């Protein structure tokens, strides 16, 4: 369980 | 990161405070991130067009 | 890497074994060498063309 953060970009 | 505060703020500022673990992002690499987290090499090529 | 022998040859063998303190050169970030030896971030992009 690792946790990826990330951006809401298209 | 904050000029006043002296703080990293975004997700940058999320991996250094332990919260994140990765970030698998379209994040583009500089000096000032590279000095507080490290990265891979860059996934994508990209300039200004 | 040579055949059978598992020898680095050229610039690479040159800093695996102890020859060469950096490479300042046009050596091509691979995976097979980046397992052996330390890359900086591309100084240049390129293409096999
Ligand atoms: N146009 S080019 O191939 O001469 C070229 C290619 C590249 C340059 C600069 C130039 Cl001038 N810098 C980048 C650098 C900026 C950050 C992202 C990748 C490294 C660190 N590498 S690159 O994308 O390989």
């Amino acid at each position: 369980t690792v946790v990826v953060t990330t951006i809401l970009e298209s | 990161r904050d000029a006043d505060t002296k703080i990293w703020n975004g997700m940058v500022g999320e991996l250094v405070y332990g919260k994140a673990d990765i970030a698998i992002a379209p994040l583009t690499i500089t000096l000032v991130r590279e000095e507080v987290i490290d990265f891979s090499k860059p996934f994508m090529s990209l300039g200004i067009s």
